[PDB]
RNA sequence: AGUAGUAACAAGAG
RNA sequence: ACCUCUGAAUAAACUAUU
RNA sequence: AUCUAUAAUAGUUUUUC
């Protein structure tokens, strides 16, 4: 009645009506922005010349009844002059802070509900835990994180529609809730905001702070967590680290993906030791994921995981031989697999490297709403038996078995700008990337797998590629249906097998994915970077090899077997390739020990730089190597035997050495060091005696030495660029 | 001893310490007078780098323009516009080759773009060049005066709500014979009747100025600002430029940030992992001179062309607009000049309008020059401008080409043992060059300028440089191994922004955070900014203290209240209490923080909704920095100096739209939240809810048939007052 | 010439609300006078539909209070949903998939009404297998009084 | 005079 | 001369916050 | 595992003789 009676007044006045009838509900937000123009370009400035003036502040007339116009001391509060364009007028700082100490109060007892999410932080910080400070050598990694989780299984859109249902629901337009998820959250906060006395704006907000999920890109050490990122120039520095754990209650989806993200790094660090079994044990016992020691979390968490499930072998508790992919709990009833990377081109024309696992193998699919049975072989659906709910369902469980048979056609039936890489150039998952891709729209992938003709066998349904129960062809070795922890022994090399005597998990089968932890995963020993990432281990391995020069350098010189045996050096061989790691071993410790019969080719950055790679088990082999790889974050980065190197890189000006951009200490030059520009760490049988020398004709590689016999002078085009005169011994 | 801070280099690789060579203490170069100098340089500038093109005469607005494509091959190392266009196809069909269907995808995302984008897109920006005030006006007031201009020559296919229907609206006024327009003076309207050619030469023509407060250049440049006609066609095709570049991953565009700086070092690290071990690498931080001034806008033409072939004909018109609408663009001359006689003692404005005929002998020599170079490109107050893109426009179109230009450095296509890539932001770029040898690299090098020579981009040779790759420098970004830390850019951040009490202290511990997290600022340096901004907080806003004889006009009240509260650890810093804040609770809005620890009343009469200095109910108005509105979340006040012009009237005018919206928003209560959508009349649409909302009281029984009956009379008389 | 024969023949109000809606998508009346037309009569024909029925004290039928049906056609999009969305809200009807033509209160079911120069039958099945609701009314016209 | 630097301020408008 | 008014908003991308 | 909400504000970056 109000609003028709203060319409009908506004279309009586002339320039009201021309304003309402001639602009449409698209202009209204226009002429909401229309303004004379606010002046504003330096609001510093402009706030710092404002303040010096009698009345900056602008107030809505009532302030005139609402404060005296002057106060105790007779000083002007407000001043009658209005304020341009409006009716509010000027007013002084004096009658804020009059307000805030003469103004009528009111009951402030709704403003924790309001404003919760601020509230949280406070409770959180308030009930926080400190632990010590580590002055450590930081890596910090440019990723991902969120700032606002907002809600698990929902998206921003999503959330905002969500919003809208709860806060104007007549106002939503054609919008229909259809995630499962959107429906339960509608109805929860309908039932929670109901006969609520807040402004709708207000309302609207508040699910705003608490429903909506905020990520941005951040340089973020330990947990990647909203409760961690907050605090996160409070926990993370260039040189140190502030263990905190927040007071608040953790999320278990965090605490499992960061348990995950623990039990692959202590499993892949504990391969390359000599005992794994006991190396995984002290591990496990010494980390914490967000304050909590692993051990109980392992105890007292359902997570199926090839690792987590090593981990809790290797500690006598019982596991379940499952895994994740897609939404469904895998089991390998079955089988047998070796991984296997093969490079593939997908349907949009885009080369990727794909984990193929080889041999045949039968599995067990169970979701939240479908079920199913499937037998594989390499690339290659041999059947699926899937026992859904509705069609929907069936569907799903369909497209992940596809793409878990990784069939070329399911590869070739990719289509549009399926991106496998991160807008900031991050290497994705390629199944991922295909499963998001495909439950999207399958129309393509179901056309391009075949069509096959079914028997009638147990009366199991066939399905057509458009969703329909046929009964004369159905999809090629697809059939429709209608509707547990065991005890396990772990070798000393964490092979686990069952109490019959079968093999369920290895090392191998887990996976090489270096991800990040949700929350932060606190290591304590001597090497509190033993279980860290790619770039601190690289880092910290290296700065360890310069401050502990001397004693390396004696150790060395005299006893070379106990040096190359130190536990220092495994975290460095879980990266180095598998198959490389005995060939890597025996080049370098050939190199090692020309180096000690050439007396004056004494190279401390050579040294240095090769020795974390003769940890392993030498293998003995006349190949040369002028660069070796090591694994970090799924890129073979090499590490060039002669010069520097995108990872190795040692500056002659500042003796300084930076490892991937990364300080890691100065060295000091050795008194026995060859100020001769002599090399004999370089070629694995030749010795560098100096620069090019025509005399000996042309250039050569270095994969074509064999030919060479002793003495043969000869030039190499060794190194970035560079030809250098060798003679072999 | 004398001190030489310079020498700190000596020991601390530069890098490191390159906050120490960002001078951003002191107040930034400014531009006092006009821009007009500047602007005629630019003019003459850019038709000198395409002298040798060829002359024509517009046939629809008289202005002489200069066509550079296809002219000679330079044979010097100068700058030149002289593009060849088979060689820009050439580019675009490689660039498409390497990357199959990205211009394909990104024509259907634009299609989408294009047919979903509403009218008020365009109000987002600052400025936008009113053609009916021949003057920049604010984005929202340009674009209301336009579609009022429209509307009363029967253009009205905007009413429509999307852009592309107002993009008709302005291709169909290009064909109007006379355009009316309104104008004030000393405060009485007239009506001006524009013709064809002057209407036309108004909607082609940019605003332009000089660029103020701006950091590490001796003398100051010209910068532009486009009109209402051209703004959304300018959209469109950098939507398209978008979304080809985030399909790229040698743009620098449009990622910013640590996301950037990933991107970036993903790429180089790519780069050198794709290189062989026995082959150099080499990187060149480089930059181009006067990109905008040679890049061709019939060179954009031949990119859009290419770029949507097989598209529906409608896309590849209203993507073509733009290019065309910007080959036949004019500049405005800006303010003029102003003439002293020292004898007299007496000073006069020379506006910019009169430069075509004046006489001469007031300039001096180089003005004097510069009109006599000008003059032939003078028209109705504005200078044609044929060749180059103006200022700061098509970036990401400018990132296409350069993209491309480093995607020919494939070995497929150099067809030899050296190849290219790098980075492409804009204008500026990095590139990594890899060959067995020393003559390869100069090789590569050699082809990659030559190559940038013949689609038109002339590699800056004085601010260039190339060494072992490993250390450049793209963006303002300093690369050694790693992206270093920059504190001093950020330098000018930390203090009192001056929004308010309470925006000003968030932005301040806000602003201690970020740069905690990402410019390495430290522990103890996080303290030290902290207490440095609280003392310059308190300064600015004149709350010290209470427990202070600081003697200000505000520091009776604050003692007064200072008295009266029994926990001091409450009151808000703006109200005299102390600092609360420290490392550990930087993330924490001031009110939150310290809400236990106020007096019942003091918290009563600070978050008390009905206050005049904010427009159970909570403190609300654009809460920007604002997590809690208290009484210190005040606006001040607006700048009166329109009071002393012609357009006075928007005053009034702006006071009633306000009015109106407030009322539309009593009747749809969503509207504030969400932007809402339709053709319908304000009017219309408020009596069509008034109607559904009370019938459905009357059926759900919450008011009676009497009031139902009242409601549907006032309507009836509302839709009686609408006709008339 | 069909826009000169449209504007003639049907009465402004319904010509000015066909050009409104015409105009919401993009549409010239002037170009498109064939779909001019046809919302005109599709206009027309939901307002003869609509008006001259109202609903008794009781709750039933009657030709001569209140109006028998809510009339969806003839607005923007917005306000249309609006009217949908309020109506299910305050009813507990299902909420249709595409924007109906009227609602009956009488019924308590949402009106598709369609005018077609085909035969009715293949019109019918067209907008029945294109709503893909067996809730919302479906009522086919058409110019050979079928 | 001074600020300042490729053009201005050293009050402007009514 | 008194008097009266006034102390001055480029583009694009990004980042931060709401 | 993915992950450019929308909008507003401020800040930052983007030079011829
Ligand atoms: O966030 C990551 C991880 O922590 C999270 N995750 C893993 N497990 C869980 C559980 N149990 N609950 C909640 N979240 C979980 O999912 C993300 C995994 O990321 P990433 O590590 O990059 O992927 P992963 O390396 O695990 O590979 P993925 O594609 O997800 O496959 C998982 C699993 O499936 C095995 N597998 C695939 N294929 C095609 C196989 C096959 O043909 N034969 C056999 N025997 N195994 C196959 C993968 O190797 C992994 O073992
Ligand atoms: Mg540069
Ligand atoms: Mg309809």
């Amino acid at each position: 009645m109000e609003r028709i009676k203060e319409l009908r007044d506004l279309m009586s006045q002339s320039r009201t009506r021309e304003i309402l009838t001639k602009t449409t509900v698209d202009h209204m937000a226009i002429i909401k922005k229309y303004t004379s123009g606010r002046q504003e370009k330096n609001p510093a400035l402009r706030m710092k010349w404002m303040m010096a003036m009698k009345y900056p502040i602008t107030a809505d007339k009532r302030i005139m009844e609402m404060i005296p116009e002057r106060n105790e001391q007779g000083q002007t509060l407000w001043s009658k002059t209005n304020d341009a364009g409006s009716d509010r007028v000027m007013v002084s700082p004096l009658a804020v802070t009059w307000w805030n100490r003469n103004g009528p109060t009111t009951s402030t007892v709704h403003y924790p509900k309001v404003y919760k999410t601020y509230f949280e932080k406070v409770e959180r910080l308030k009930h926080g835990t400190f632990g010590p400070v580590h002055f450590r050598n930081q890596v910090k990694i440019r990723r991902r994180v969120d700032i606002n989780p907002g809600h698990a299984d929902l998206s921003a859109k999503e959330a905002q529609d969500v919003i809208m249902e709860v806060v104007f629901p007549n106002e939503v337009g054609a919008r229909i809730l259809t995630s499962e998820s959107q429906l339960t959250i509608t109805k929860e906060k309908k039932k929670e905001l109901q006969d609520c006395k807040i402004a709708p704006l207000m309302v609207a907000y508040m699910l705003e702070r608490e429903l909506v999920r905020k990520t941005r890109f951040l340089p973020v050490a330990g947990g990647t967590s909203s409760v961690y990122i907050e605090v996160l120039h409070l926990t993370q520095g260039t040189c140190w680290e502030q263990m905190y754990t927040p007071g608040g209650e953790v999320r278990n989806d965090d605490v499992d993906q960061s348990l995950i993200i623990a039990a692959r790094n202590i499993v892949r660090r504990a391969t390359v030791s000599a005992d794994p079994l006991a190396s995984l044990l002290e591990m496990c016992h010494s980390t914490q994921i967000g304050g909590v020691r692993m051990v109980d979390i392992l105890r007292q968490n359902p997570t199926e995981e090839q690792a987590v499930d090593i981990c809790k072998a290797a500690m006598g508790l019982r596991i379940s031989s499952s895994f994740s992919f897609g939404g469904f709990t895998f089991k390998r009833t079955s089988g047998s697999s070796v991984k296997r990377e093969e490079e593939v081109l997908t349907g949009n024309l885009q080369t990727l490297k794909i984990r193929v696992h080889e041999g045949y193998e039968e599995f067990t699919m169970v979701g939240r709403r479908a079920t199913a049975i499937l037998r594989k072989a390499t690339r290659r659906l041999i059947q699926l038996i899937v026992s859904g709910k509705d069609e929907q369902s069936i569907a799903e469980a369909i497209i992940v078995a596809m793409v878990f048979s990784q069939e070329d056609c399911m590869i070739k039936a990719v289509r549009g700008d399926l991106n496998f890489v991160n807008r900031a150039n991050q290497r994705l998952n390629p199944m991922h990337q295909l499963l998001r891709h495909f439950q999207k729209d399958a129309k393509v992938l179901f056309q391009n797998w075949g069509i096959e003709p079914i028997d009638n066998v147990m009366g199991m349904i066939g399905i057509l590629p458009d969703m329909t129960p046929s009964t004369e062809m159905s999809l090629r070795g697809v059939r429709v249906s209608k509707m547990e922890r065991v005890v396990v022994s772990i070798d000393r090399f964490l092979r686990v097998r069952d109490q019959r005597g079968n093999v369920l998990l290895s090392p191998e089968e887990v996976s090489e994915t270096q991800g990040t932890e949700k929350l932060t995963i606190t290591y304590s020993s001597s090497m509190m970077w033993e279980i860290n990432g790619p770039e601190s281990v690289l880092v910290n391995t290296y700065q360890w090899i310069i401050r502990n020069w001397e004693n390396v350098k004696i150790q060395w010189s005299q006893d070379p077997t106990m040096l190359y045996n130190k536990m220092e050096f495994e975290p460095f061989q879980s990266l180095v390739p598998k198959a490389a790691r005995g060939q890597y071993s025996g080049f370098v410790r050939v190199l090692f020990q020309q180096m000690r019969d050439v007396l004056g080719t004494f190279d401390t950055v050579q040294i240095i730089k090769l020795l974390p790679f003769a940890a392993a088990p030498p293998e003995q082999s006349r190949m040369q190597f002028s660069s070796l790889t090591v694994n970090v974050r799924g890129s073979g980065m090499r590490i060039v035997v002669r010069g520097n190197s995108p990872v190795f890189n040692y500056n002659k000006a500042t003796k300084r050495l930076t490892v991937l951009g990364k300080d890691a200490g100065a060295l000091m030059e050795d008194p026995d060091e060859g100020t001769a520009g002599v090399e004999s760490a370089v070629l694995r049988g030749f010795l560098i005696l100096g620069k090019e020398n025509k005399r000996y004709g042309p250039a050569l590689s270095i994969n074509e030495l064999s030919n060479l016999a002793k003495g043969e002078k000869a030039n190499v085009l060794i190194g970035q660029g560079d030809v250098v005169l060798v003679m072999k011994r | 001893m004398d001190v030489n801070p310079t020498l700190l280099f000596l020991k601390v690789p530069v890098q490191n310490a390159i906050s120490t060579t960002f001078p951003y203490t002191g107040d930034p170069p400014y531009s006092h007078g006009t821009g007009t100098g500047y602007t005629m340089d630019t003019v003459n500038r850019t038709h000198k780098y395409s002298e040798k093109g060829k002359w024509t005469t517009n046939t629809e607005t008289g202005a002489p323009q200069l066509n550079p494509i296809d002219g000679p091959l330079p044979e010097d190392n100068e700058p030149s516009g002289y593009a060849q266009t088979d060689c820009v196809l050439e580019a675009m069909a490689f660039l498409e080759e390497s990357h199959p269907g990205i211009f394909e995808n990104s024509c259907l995302e634009t299609m989408e773009i294009v047919q979903q984008t509403r009218v008020d897109k365009l109000t987002q920006g600052r400025q936008t060049y009113d053609w009916t005030l021949n003057r920049n006006q604010p984005a929202a007031t340009a674009l209301a005066n336009t579609i009022e201009v429209f509307r009363s020559n029967g253009l009205t296919a905007n009413e429509s709500g999307r852009l592309i229907d107002f993009l008709k609206d302005v291709m169909d006024s290009m064909d109007k014979e006379e355009m009316e327009i309104t104008t004030h003076f000393q405060i009485g309207k007239k009506k001006q009747r524009l013709n064809k050619r002057s209407y036309l030469i108004r909607a082609l023509t940019l605003n332009t100025m000089t660029k103020d407060a701006e950091r590490g250049k001796l003398k100051r440049r010209a910068i532009a600002t486009p009109g209402m006609q051209i703004r959304g066609f300018v959209y469109f095709v950098e939507a398209l430029a978008r979304s080809i570049c985030e399909k790229l991953e040698q743009s620098g565009l449009p990622v910013g940030g640590n996301e950037k700086k990933a991107k970036l070092a993903n790429v180089v690290r790519k780069m050198m992992t794709n290189s062989q071990d026995t082959e150099l690498s080499f990187t060149i931080t480089g930059d181009n001179t006067k990109w905008n001034e040679n890049q061709n806008p019939r060179m954009f033409l031949a990119m859009i062309t290419y770029i949507t072939r097989n598209q529906p004909e409608w896309f590849r018109n209203v993507l073509s607009i733009a290019p065309i609408m910007f080959s036949n663009k004019m500049a405005r001359l800006g303010k003029g000049y102003m003439f002293e006689s020292k004898s007299m003692k007496l000073r006069t404005q020379v506006p910019a309008e009169m430069l075509a005929n004046i006489d001469l002998k007031y300039f001096n020599k180089s003005t004097r020059e510069k009109i006599e170079k000008i003059r032939p490109l003078l028209i109705d107050g504005t200078a044609s401008l044929s060749p180059g893109m103006m200022m700061g426009m098509f970036n990401m179109l400018s990132t296409v080409l350069g993209v491309s230009i480093l995607n020919l450095g494939q070995k497929k296509y150099t067809k030899t043992t050296y190849w290219w890539d790098g980075l492409q932001s804009s204008d500026d770029f990095a590139l990594i060059v890899n060959a067995p040898n020393h003559e390869g690299i100069q090789a590569g090098v050699d082809r990659f300028y030559r190559t940038c020579k013949l689609v038109g981009i002339n590699m800056s040779k004085k601010k260039s440089y190339i060494n072992r790759t490993g250390t450049f420098e793209f963006t303002s970004f300093f690369y050694r191994y790693g992206f270093v830390a920059n504190f001093s850019m950020e330098l000018p951040s930390f203090g009192v922004s001056g929004i308010n009490e309470s925006a000003d202290m968030s932005v301040g511990v806000t602003v201690i955070k970020n740069n905690m997290i990402n410019n390495d600022l430290g522990p103890a340096t996080a303290q030290m900014a902290l207490q440095l901004f609280i003392k310059d907080y308190r300064y600015t806003y004149r709350c010290h203290r209470g427990d202070t004889q600081i003697q200000t006009r505000r520091a009776f009240e604050l003692k007064k209240l200072w008295e009266q509260t029994r926990s001091k650890a409450g009151l808000l810093v703006s109200d005299g209490g102390p600092n609360l804040y420290n490392i550990r609770n930087l993330h924490i809005p001031e009110v939150c923080l310290k809400w236990e620890l106020m007096d019942e009343d003091y918290q009563g009469r600070l978050c008390n909704p009905m206050n005049p200095f904010v427009s159970n109910a909570v403190v609300m108005p654009s809460m920007e920095y604002d997590a809690v509105a208290t009484t210190h979340s005040w606006i001040p006040k607006r700048n009166r100096s329109i009071l002393n012009t012609s357009q006075r009237g928007i005053l009034e005018d702006e006071q009633m739209y306000q009015k109106c919206c407030n009322l539309f928003e009593k009747f749809f209560p969503s509207s504030s939240y969400r932007r809402p959508v339709g053709i319908s009349s304000m009017v219309e649409a408020m009596v069509s809810r008034a109607r559904i909302d009370a019938r459905i009281d009357f059926e759900s029984g919450r008011i009676k048939k009497e009031e139902f009956a009242e409601i549907m009379k006032i309507c009836s008389t509302i839709e009686e007052l609408r006709r008339q | 010439g069909m826009e000169d024969f449209v504007r003639q023949c049907f009465n402004p109000m319904i010509v000015e609300l066909a050009e409104k809606a015409m105009k919401e998508y993009g549409e010239d009346p002037k170009i498109e006078t064939n779909k001019f037309a046809s919302i005109c009569t599709h206009l027309e024909v939901c307002f003869m539909y609509s008006d001259f029925h109202f609903i008794d004290e009781r709750g039933e039928s009657t030709i001569i209070l209140k109006h028998r049906f809510e009339i969806i056609e003839g607005r923007d999009r917005t306000m249309a949903w609006t009217v949908v969305n309020s109506i299910c809200n305050t009813t507990g009807v299902e909420k249709p998939k595409f924007l109906p033509d009227l609602y009956d209160y009488k019924e308590n079911r949402f009106i598709e009404i369609g005018v077609t120069r085909r035969e009715v039958h293949i019109y019918y099945l067209e907008k029945a297998n294109k709503i893909k609701s067996e809730k919302t009314h479906i009522h086919i016209f058409s110019f050979t009084g079928e």
